[PDB]
Formats: C-alpha cells, structure tokens, sequence
RNA sequence: UUAUCCAUUUAUAGGGAUGAAUU
RNA sequence: UUGAAAAAAGGAGGGAACGGCUUUGUGCUUUGCUACUCUUAAUACUUGUAUG
RNA sequence: GAAAAGUGUUUAAAGGGGUCCCCGUCUCAAAAGGGAAACAGGUUGAUAUUCCUGUGCCAAUAGUAUUAUGAGUU
RNA sequence: UUUUAAUUUAUUCAUUGGAAUUUUUCAUGUCGAGUCGUGUUCUUUGAGAUUGGAGCACUAAUACGUGUGAUACAUUUCACA
RNA sequence: GAUGUUAGGAGGGCAAAUCCGCCGAAUUUAAGCAUAUAAUUAAGCGGAAGAAAAGAAAAUAACUAUGAUUCCUUUAGUAACGGCGAGUGAACAAGGACCAGCUCAAACGGUUAAUCCUUCGUUUGGUGCAAACCUUUCGACGGAAUUGUCGUU
C-alpha cells in the first residue's frame, strides 16, 4: 500500500522496478477477474492507487531534474516556463509599464506630489 | 535543418504510450475460447483498441513464454480488441493456459 | 583621409577624456548656414525626393556640390552600410588647395 | 530642414517634377501585389510626421484600394424594400478608402502587427495607393521605449478595425470638434443610446 | 449495413452499452433506454 | 510608344534570299 | 450519337557508362597480374526489432 | 470584397526525375469504373474465400561477405 | 493574512548630473497637404441655399496665415481657436 | 527582392450583457401611400476591455465672460426638422459626480548617435522549505540606425 513519503527517498531505477512489479500484480488481478473469480477482485483498486502514487513520485522527480538542468539560461522549454494565462504573458512587465521618458522622470523627481496638511 | 537552442516541449513524465501491461488486458474464457485453447492451440486475449498485430505479438512475447505464429484480431462491439493468437508448434497452449491461470 | 572616427576609436577617446559630416538632414542645416564647403551626393536614393531639392539648394547657397556614383561607396567613406550625402565644411591647411 | 524641403516639394504634386515621380511610382505600384511590405518609407518625412520611427519593430506596408463607390450588395441589382432604399450604384461608404487600405493590411495579413497610421503615396483612376505604418508590439525595441510602448497594450489590437486610426477618427467625425459634431462624441451610437435613455428614478 | 466505419462501429457499441439496465445492487444505496426498433440512433 | 488593354507560348532562333533526325 | 480518364505496367527507339586486384603521383593518370560481369536461391553478420 | 464570402493561372520566385539540366498546382471524389494475389474440404450455439487441414498465389526482401544455381566473356 | 496611512533615527563624507524661478543679453523661430476647402453626387443629421460622413473632380494658404462665430454671397472688422 | 522545418517570437478559435467599427432591412405609424416613420434599430460581418469609447480645444461665448473628455440633474419636448402631416428633435449656458495632464513631428545639439536592440555573460543583493521571483551595473561579440536614434522645448 506504500505511501509517498517512503518513495521520495528511493532512486529512479528502484522506483521503476517497483512500478513494473505493481503493474504485473495488477495484470494478474485483471486476469483473475476475467476468469471466474471474485476472491481478490477488490484488491485491484489499492494496487491501482499504489501504481498512481508511484507514477506521481517519479514524475515529480523527473520534473525536478528537468528544472535543475534548465536553471536560468534565458530560454527554457515552454513546460518549465511560467504557465500562466496567455494575456498575462503577453502583457508588459510592471517595470516596463513604469519606465518613464527621461524628461517625465526628471519632472517627477523634481516636483513630486507633496503632502501638505491644510489649516 | 533545425538547431533549436532549447527544445519546445519536453515531456519529462514516464511515457503514456501503452506498455505490455495496458496493451494486452486479459485472456478470454467463454466456451469458444476454451474450445480454441483445447483444439488448435490458439489463445484468445482481450486487448486495447489501439493494439496492432505486431504490438500484440510483442506483448505476448514479453508477458509469457509464448511464441506466436499468427495473430488475428478484431474490434469487439464493447470497445475492446479480441486477438486470436495461434502458437508455434513447439508450445502447447493448454500448458501455457495452465501457467497463466 | 577625413573619415569620421569608428566606434572603437570613439570609445578610446572617451576613455582618455575635422571630418566628413553626413546625413541629409544635418547637411541641409549646414548648407542653410553657409558652413559647408563641399557636398557630395549619391547618384541613386530610393525616394529621389529625399535629395532632389539639395543641388538646387546648393546652387542658391553658392555651395559646391557633386553627384557621385554609388550610395554604398559613400556609406563606406563613413562607417555605415549606405549614405545619401556627405559634406566637408573645414579642411586641414596642408590639403586646402586640393 | 531637409524634411521641410521635401514637405514643400510634395505640396506641389501637380508640378512637373513631382508629377513625373508620381506617375512612375503609381505605375510601379500597379504591378506589385495589392498589399506588400516595403523596406523604407517612400515618404520618410510624412511617415515621421505620423508615428514612424526607425526603431526595429516599425514596418511600412504599401496597400492598394479600388477607387469609387461600392454597389449595394444584393442578389441581382434588385432591392426588395421601399423606394427610399431602392437605389444601388450611388451608395457611398461611411469609411474612407484610407481606412479600407489600413483595414486590409491590419486584419488578416498582419494580425500580429498594430496599425499606427497611413499616408497617401499615389493614385490612379482605378486604385489609390497608401503606405500604412505598422508596429510589432512584441519586439523589445518597441516594448521598452516608453514613448510608443503604449501600442504594445492589448487595448490597441486592430485599431484599424474599430476606426481608431486617424482615418477612423475622421469618418467617425471626431476630427471636427464643436457644435458641428455634437451628436457624435463618446461615439455616435453611444450618443444615440444616451439620448434615447429613459431615466426613471426609484422614488420618482 | 455490414460495412461500417470504425467510428460508427464504436458509436454503435457505446449506444449498446448505454442501453443496458440499472445494476440492481445500486438500487439499494432507467428512463433513457431505447429499443432498436422504435427509436433510432439517427446516425 | 512607355500608361492601359487583348492574345499567344515552355514566354524558345534580331531583320532579308504514314522512316529517321536528341548526348 | 463514333461510345471516359488516370494510376500502374510493358515494349520499342536511342547508345550514356563500363572488367577486378596490387603499386605510384595530384575522384583522375600511369605501371604489373588474371578469375571476371550478371543471375536467382540459401546463409551469416553489423545497421532501430529486416514479412504481410 | 468592410469583411463574410466569390472566383481557381487571369501579371507566381507553386514538389518530383536524372548527373546543373529536365519535368510539374495541391488535395478529396467510385465498398458497381480502373486495380498485386485463393481455392477446395472440414469446423461453431452464433464466424468463415477470414479459423482448421491441405494446396497455392502476390508483393516486398538494405548493405557487406561467403556459398551454391546457371548464363556470358578469355 | 492583504496594504497604507500615521508615528520612530538619522548622522557624517564624495561628486558627477539635472531642475525651477530670477536677472541680463539675442531668437522672432516652428506649428502635421491629394490635406483642408470648393463643386458635385449619395448618405446622415434637429442642421434649415446641406450637420457630419463618403465617392469623384478641382485642389489651397503659411500664423498679418486658416478654421469656427447655425441663411447663400461680396467688402471689412472683431472675438475665439 | 525572393528563399529557409535557420534563431527567437506574434496572429488564427471560443465567449459578448455592457463596448467599438462597418453593413443594413422590413413589419410598423401616417387610419390609404410613395417622402417621412419604424431606425442611423433587428439581423449580418468584423474588433476590444474590466470597462470600452471619448479626451487636453482649428471649443463655447458675446458675458463682469467660461476653459479636455465622460456621466448625472437640467436646458427641452425648446431651437429646429417634417407630404410643416404623422411624427422626429439637439446644442450652449446653469447645478453636480470626477477632475490630470501630456509626447511625437517640426525648431535646437556634429569637438563625432549621446541612442536602441539580440545572443553570450559577469556579481552584489532581497523574500521563499523548495519551485520561481525580485531587483543591482558591468562589459564584450554581434547587429539596427545619418532615408534620423537619443537629449533640449
Ligand atoms: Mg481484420
Ligand atoms: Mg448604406
Ligand atoms: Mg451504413
Ligand atoms: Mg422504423
Ligand atoms: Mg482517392
Ligand atoms: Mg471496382
Ligand atoms: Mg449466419
Ligand atoms: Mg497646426
Ligand atoms: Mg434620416
Ligand atoms: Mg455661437
Ligand atoms: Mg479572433
Ligand atoms: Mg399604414
Ligand atoms: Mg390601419
Ligand atoms: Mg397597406
Ligand atoms: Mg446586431
Ligand atoms: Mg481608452
Ligand atoms: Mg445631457
Ligand atoms: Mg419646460
Ligand atoms: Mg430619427
């Protein structure tokens, strides 16, 4: 029934091995079901779940490795890029939006909107 | 000729494409299949809708001690492929049936 | 001889801290101000209009102009791919005669 | 000074030299495909006066438009309604030919770009030729530069298709301010809606 | 008839599957049946 | 005649005196 | 009224190109020796697992 | 042509064949036109020119190296 | 948890750069053309010898200019842009 | 100028109440109907955003004058239009909500494009468990650009 916290520590090969075993077990169960049996029909669900868990663990490991590989370097795969609503991606970064023509900037610096308490 | 500075999309996940477990789902019982097993050493397997003959053969080779001379397939109206697998003369389908279950 | 400085030269000068003037807009200003002494114009520009007025202007302003065969060659004479016109307002005394 | 000179030259238009140039240029355009990129503005000064700049993302497209009215679209010449509405053939469009020109380039050909503006270039009796100034809002050279940057915003997709380019402004009648244009301002349709509006008051 | 496209065959199969009655055990925790003769699939 | 228009073709030799045919 | 087309195949015309191995010089030329060029079928071995 | 659509070489720099030349819109449209090759017997509750036994047929079959099979040339 | 006000602590030393007003000189610059405009057509408007728009023809002026000042025009003020 | 499965990017489709462009009827009203009316509406086609559009005067006034746009209260069912029939019908001012101004082009700076971008980098920081982000200034090698970038107003 193997829960994830055990599996994080395992190396990828070991994980793969585990997964194959689980798959084999599942296949066996399926075969049994197909044949006139209902002894361990309900065992299958758990096995399936276990398999799923294993897959998840492995997938996340793989993703982490990928991320490590493509750390920085301007361009990246579009997977490892910031998946985010298209419009937002298109949109100008806040900094870009801010960026002021030099005269305007100067003006801002000189005559900023002051605080002035009226009495 | 392409020389991309990084690849566009990189599926780091374990392959979704169907392995032996998933391709070939289970043997068939049913009187027909039993008869087949008995008489002409043909094992009947329900398989994935997207199994080819080659693929099925490969699966059978991997999943069991089976060598297959010929594989006929058909798509059942229940959305499964049924693959009739005739074994080479060296093997007795009955023995292999016993082995599998 | 009177080539303008190239990028590297300019950089060096900056670190440390008479030439051809180009660009039709600048050149026209120069001519309008009677600063220019010789202007050399390219034979072909894609909108002829961008330079058509120039020889007439020179004729009015009494400034010497000559239409030279290649735009690319004019560009080469400075550090650009092409150049429309090029002007020499002042000159080193050793060459003034020429 | 140079640009002033060329402005003055182009004001003449029917004068011999200018006329010849126009004749050549229109002839040349007649041959090229209806909408096609040009490397450099044919009227640099005029382009400048609009929005054009020699920044990386700015492009000029020469576009040809048929001159004249557009026959009222109906299967055969016949229209089925009341006589007031019956005529075809002298049906003049609300949009300018310039607007049409910019529309056709902006829409399907350069959906990626943003139409900035457009200027006249040449005409024959069959076609009017405009150069339309467009800009790539994803080119960083344009993204960064704070003046111009505005066009990178999403509110400016297909300005040409909403009548927001100069030509659009013209035919919406926003070029004319004043008592002459009172009825169209936030927009003609909008104005109409406002005028129709019955405001009730919960209390009344 | 006796020469279907695969898609059509699959659809037919689906329809057949849909046809079958509520599994009786569920009833302890149907109106969309169709008889092949009276109501057509209209494929 | 250069705009424009039409035709023709693989845009195939500038103007005059019942076989084969290709490297 | 004279009664489809094309994929595909074939035939002909034509005469491009022309043995192999070893040695020398800058795919080409020169020098020396005689099993050669095809052809099906089987078999073996690398090349992604070479039959539907 | 505002587009939606309407037309399909009308003024194109429109993939194949040989060792640079020579061809040349693409694509769909036939379960009665064109077209590689199959017959018999047996067998199932329900399939069969499709499984079984037998007997064939068609198309592929990369290179290199042996073998054999025959031709041709000395 | 989100941010955005008030309040609390700034003090020394470096210098490149810029800004505003203020004197005093000299510069009287530049100001968007097949565009405006007129004609004519059609549309649209409450817009009336045409309100805006559009097609076509013709096609300007440079700030002493040109455009509005809801009746076509001329001659000319003035105001406003 | 073509050409590229060259390196990097963008568009395409869905959705629409408000919104922006076109395109565009007729029923209807006029006790008939033809201009009008319905209506610059419905449908059609295209295009945006959290709002859109408009917007910093070639504006209104004729005053002791106001001062971008938008919206509300009004002006006003008024001026006006109209087989002066049916019917349609604003604007300025006034009172508010809200209030924000600006930059290109042109002028000027050539004792030098000061600009700008791509790729490759380099090394201080900040929050994060990581993932990512956030900023910091520094060069190169490319280009772009004198058919005009940047500063000055
Ligand atoms: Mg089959
Ligand atoms: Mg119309
Ligand atoms: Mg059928
Ligand atoms: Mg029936
Ligand atoms: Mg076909
Ligand atoms: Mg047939
Ligand atoms: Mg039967
Ligand atoms: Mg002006
Ligand atoms: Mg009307
Ligand atoms: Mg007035
Ligand atoms: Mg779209
Ligand atoms: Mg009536
Ligand atoms: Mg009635
Ligand atoms: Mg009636
Ligand atoms: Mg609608
Ligand atoms: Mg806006
Ligand atoms: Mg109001
Ligand atoms: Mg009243
Ligand atoms: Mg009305």
């Amino acid at each position: 029934n193997v829960k994830a916290y055990e599996l994080r520590t395992l190396k990828k090969k070991e994980l793969l091995d585990k997964l194959d075993e689980l798959k084999k077990e599942l296949s066996g169960l399926r075969i049994s079901k197909a044949l006139g049996n209902s002894a361990k029909n309900s065992k299958i669900h758990g096995v399936r779940k276990n398999v799923a868990r294993v897959l998840t663990v492995y997938n996340q490991k793989r993703k982490m490795e990928l991320r490590q590989l493509y750390k920085n370097k301007k361009f990246k795969p579009y997977n490892l890029r910031k998946k985010l609503t298209k419009n937002k991606r298109l949109q100008l970064s806040p900094k870009q939006k801010a960026a002021m023509t030099l005269r305007q900037k100067k003006k801002v610096q000189n005559f900023p909107q002051r605080k002035y308490l009226v009495v | 000729a392409r020389n991309p500075k990084c690849p566009r999309i990189v599926k780091s996940c374990h392959s979704k494409t169907l392995d032996k477990y998933g391709l070939i789902k289970y043997p068939l019982t049913s009187e027909k299949a039993m008869k087949k097993i008995e008489e002409i050493n043909t094992l009947v397997f329900m398989c994935d809708k997207r199994a080819n003959k080659k693929n099925i053969k490969k699966s059978v080779k991997n999943l069991f001690g089976i060598e297959c001379d010929k594989v006929n397939v058909l798509n059942t109206l229940n959305g499964d492929k049924k693959a009739y697998v005739r074994l080479s003369g060296e093997h007795d389908a009955l023995e292999v049936a016993n082995k599998i279950g | 001889a009177y080539k303008p400085e190239s990028k590297t030269d300019k950089k060096q000068r900056l670190l440390n801290k008479l030439f051809l003037k180009y660009g039709i807009n600048h050149i026209t200003k120069l001519v309008e101000n009677k600063k220019a002494n010789l202007v050399v114009i390219a034979n072909d520009v894609s909108p002829i209009e961008l330079v058509l007025f120039l020889p007439a202007l020179c004729r009015l302003k009494e400034v010497p102009y000559c239409i030279v065969k290649d735009k690319a060659t004019l560009g080469k004479l400075v550090h650009k791919k092409t150049a429309t016109a090029v002007c020499l307002e002042s000159v080193k005394k050793e060459d003034q005669e020429k | 000074g140079a640009y002033k000179y060329i402005q003055e030259i182009w004001k003449k238009k029917q004068s011999d030299a200018m006329h010849f140039l126009l004749r050549v240029r229109t002839w040349e355009y007649r041959q090229l495909p209806v909408v096609h990129r040009v490397s450099k503005p044919s009227r640099p000064d005029k382009a400048r006066r609009l929005g054009y700049k020699a920044i990386q993302g700015f492009v000029i497209y020469r576009v040809r438009v048929r001159r004249g009215d557009r026959k009222k679209r109906v299967k055969k010449g016949i229209v089925h309604g009341k006589p007031k509405h019956q005529g075809v053939h002298k049906q003049k469009s609300t949009r300018n030919l310039k607007s049409v020109a910019e529309g056709k380039v902006g829409k399907s050909i350069c959906g990626n770009l943003r139409v900035l503006n457009s200027y006249w270039v040449g005409q024959d009796a069959v076609y009017k030729y405009y150069e339309v100034i467009l800009v790539d809002p994803n080119h960083n050279a344009v993204r960064n530069n704070p003046k111009i940057n505005w066009i990178c915003n999403p509110v400016h997709k297909h300005r040409e298709l909403r009548g927001l380019t100069s030509a659009g402004k013209k035919y919406r009648g926003l070029r004319v301010k004043g008592h002459l244009s009172a009825k169209s301002r936030p927009s003609i349709r909008a104005n109409w809606k406002r005028r129709q509006l019955i405001k009730l008051r919960k209390c009344r | 008839g006796s020469i279907k496209r695969f898609r059509l065959k699959q659809r037919l199969g689906k329809c057949r599957r849909q046809n079958r009655p509520v599994p009786h055990w569920y009833r302890l925790k149907n109106t969309k049946r169709r008889h092949w003769r009276r109501t057509k699939l209209g494929l």
